[PDB]
């Protein structure tokens, strides 16, 4: 309910004074029950122990900068960043839904006291959300951005007997109440150096915990977890940048296949997916090394437009929100085009166009009452 | 002592602390841009000329056989004058890794002021130095041959003590001295008893058979010792021999900028004295055939910005010319990214 820590105190003391018996707990007893849900409260052990990852079990909110030496003699870095670890966050994310996975185990006709090799499916996402500041001093022209790296649990599955069963599935995945934050920072989403400097430890932990098992008591008896990480919640610009392709204005378009727009526009629909992450990496390698002693203009074509070192293993797939918005604005422009009937008389100038837009917007506001907007919303 | 203000072209946002300025036969080039090489310029290296205080960072092109190299942000560069070429080592790639290759770069063709570089990836064999940054490399002649002396700087923790709670922490490297043979790129380590602390961001001069190492930040103790060291070297028929000496007349500065004002005489400019005390006074280093000294010169005039800013950076241009940058306040009417100045001595 977005209350404060003093307004709540107001409510608490007034209720307790009016009706004698207390109905809301004090603040200290609220914090003591807060601790049992934040990450880094429970024992858990890896098998085998994760290389490069510490063994402690009492790490809370770690400084995101990862002990980055920042002295004037070195690169000037000023952003702020906070994070959890990755295991200490997955542990808590599982142990809060303990009851909701046990209930599924019951409903699916399974002996509750089971400790099979559970497998979690975790969707990873990231998207800059700039313009977060405020002109508290009433002085304008001062922007700032931010970045949040967050994940989600989406399916918990055990292999009972001959096949697997969906012990848990997510009701409404892409909503705002079932995606858990993992780190956040104040840096422009394109400040590549700072971005990598902050997001490298997360990928370190993520690649570490991909060939191990987590043993952890789950409602009494101990159980064993293993994970799968699919990184999908990346818009177009991020997946274009961090995976190491030329920017969106390239002749190369599809983040999944290697075709130029002047070629997909002709071979309409017969493609596949042929741009993985390891292929991307070895292709950047053959770029950097240039073993064939060939010029740039054909080397770029040989390496299908890779010019940087990708540092995040991300699976490729179309986004939904931005795809629908793009299609919408797309055929809105085709409407505005069909006002001028340019198919009959082509090549009009950029004043007939503004007139067409004004006529369309006014007619729509008169007929369907669709308000005028510059930045289209879903 | 001729400070001069400078204005810049449109793509000012390719200037980042820790670039490199390679001076090829009068022409000068800028290397180590910010962010990976955009599609406007696939090589990330520019012809960097300046007329009437307006500079035009133009794209450069490579050869048919060069090794397209990432933009390093704090490498070790030296002027291998044996044709004229440049040696680059290590540095810190955009994705915050650390390289460990040698990059030998020269000009394959410059016709009608249309340059064309070529660079090669020379690899070290033997007791190779670990990948690190901020270190220094110099080339030195003796008995008609030459060798590259390398003094290490700082680097990441070794590949065992990497933990993701201090994953981006750095420590100095063991103060060895690495002798590198460029004819075959072979590496030989050497231990010397006169040097104790690990040194970073120091200044390395090469008097044709003897290298002088001055200044430097000692991370192991967060102090900047005034210990200047002379290093004599000789390569006999077999394995070479190295010797160190300590001489008086020290100075305490870190991340200083060197240039050659006169033959056998250099000037050194403001790096940093303390982490809160910048360096406003410059020092003339009087080299010599066998002895050297360091005096304080007439503090070339600054402005409100430089004397008021918190940091600075830059490098030399080669012909007795320094390029410096300044952050520039942001709590104003949306000031530019950086401001700039050019220092001359004539
Ligand atoms: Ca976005
Ligand atoms: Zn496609």
């Amino acid at each position: 309910t977005f209350l404060s820590c003093s307004q709540y105190h107001k409510m608490y003391r007034t209720v307790k004074a009016i009706t004698g018996r207390q109905i809301f707990q004090p603040l200290h007893a609220l914090r003591n029950a807060e601790k049992v849900l934040l990450p880094g409260y429970h024992p858990f052990e890896w098998q085998p122990p994760l290389k490069n990852v510490s063994s402690r079990t009492d790490v809370g909110i770690i400084d995101g900068l990862s002990g980055l030496a920042s002295s004037v003699d070195e690169y000037p870095v000023d952003t702020i960043a906070k994070r959890f670890r990755y295991d200490s966050a997955l542990v808590s994310a599982l142990m809060d839904m303990e009851e909701d996975i046990l209930e599924g185990m019951r409903s699916q006709d399974l002996d509750d006291y089971l400790n099979g090799p559970f497998t979690v499916v975790v969707k990873e996402s990231c998207d800059g959300m700039g313009d977060v500041s405020e002109k508290h001093g009433s002085g304008p022209a001062v922007p700032e951005k931010a970045v949040r790296f967050s994940f989600t649990v989406m399916r918990i599955t055990i292999e009972h007997g001959s096949q697997n069963v969906k012990v848990f599935e997510e009701p409404k995945p892409n909503s705002e109440l079932c995606c858990k934050p993992l780190c956040l920072m104040l840096a422009d989403e394109s400040d590549h150096e700072t971005l990598t400097a902050i997001l490298s430890p997360l990928i370190a932990e993520r690649e570490a915990m991909k060939s191990s098992e987590l043993t952890l008591e789950m409602g009494g008896i101990p159980r064993t977890f293993k994970f799968i990480f699919r990184g999908t919640g990346y818009d177009e610009k991020l997946v274009r940048e961090v995976e190491g392709l030329e920017a969106s204005g390239s002749v190369y378009i599809c983040t999944l296949c290697d075709t130029t727009r002047l070629e997909a526009s002709q071979n309409l629909v017969f493609h596949s997916i042929t741009r993985s992450h390891a292929e991307n990496l070895q292709r950047y390698e053959v770029w950097r090394s240039n073993p064939y002693h060939e010029s740039v203009e054909e080397l770029r074509d040989r390496v299908k437009g890779v010019s940087a070192k990708p540092f995040i293993e991300t699976v490729p797939s179309i986004d939904a929100l931005h795809c629908d918005i793009g299609n919408a604005a797309e055929f809105y422009k085709i409407f505005q085009l069909e006002i001028g009937e340019v198919y009959k008389h082509p090549n009009a100038s950029k004043e007939e166009r503004k007139r067409w837009q004004a006529t369309l917007d006014k007619h729509l506001r008169k007929r369907m009452n669709l308000k005028p907007i510059m930045r289209m919303n879903g | 002592m001729s400070l001069q203000m400078v204005t810049v072209g449109h793509n000012i946002a390719l200037i980042q602390p820790g670039f490199s300025l390679m001076n090829f036969d009068g022409q000068v080039f800028f290397f180590g841009q910010k962010g990976w090489p955009k599609r406007s310029c696939p090589t990330g290296v520019f012809h960097f000329d300046i007329k009437q205080n307006h500079l035009k960072l133009k794209p450069a092109i490579f050869s048919k056989d060069s090794c397209y190299l990432p933009p390093l942000r704090y490498p070790a560069t030296c002027s291998y004058k044996g044709k004229h070429q440049y040696i680059i080592h290590g540095g810190k790639t955009p994705n915050n890794e650390l390289s460990d290759k040698i990059y030998i770069m020269s000009v394959a063709c410059k016709n009608n002021k249309k340059v064309t570089f070529r660079c090669t990836e020379k690899d070290l064999v033997g007791d190779v130095p670990e990948p690190r940054y901020g270190h220094s490399i110099d080339v030195v002649y003796s008995r008609g041959k030459s060798m590259g002396v390398l003094f290490g700087g700082r680097s990441y923790m070794p590949s065992t003590q990497r933990t993701t709670e201090k994953w981006n922490s750095v420590a100095d490297c063991l103060p060895h001295v690495f002798l590198i043979d460029f004819e075959f790129g072979c590496a030989t380590s050497y231990i010397l008893p006169e040097l104790q602390d690990g040194l970073s961001f120091h200044v390395s001069i090469a008097r044709n058979d003897t290298v002088y190492i001055l200044g430097g930040h000692s991370l192991a103790s967060n102090i900047r010792p005034a210990n200047l060291y002379r290093i004599r070297v000789d390569l006999p028929l077999g394995t070479p021999a190295v010797n160190c000496t300590v001489l008086p007349g020290g100075i305490s500065v870190s991340s200083a900028i060197l240039t050659q004002t006169n033959n056998d005489e250099f000037v050194i400019v403001g790096g940093y004295q303390l982490e809160n005390q910048k360096r406003m006074v410059c020092s003339l280093v009087s080299l010599g055939d066998n002895t050297i000294e360091i005096s304080e010169m007439e503090t070339p005039d600054w402005t409100s910005d430089i004397k008021h800013s918190k940091i600075w950076f830059g490098s030399n241009m080669g012909n007795g010319t320094i390029f410096l940058g300044i952050p520039g306040d942001n709590k104003q009417a949306m000031s530019e990214a950086f401001y700039f100045y050019t220092l001359r001595c004539s």
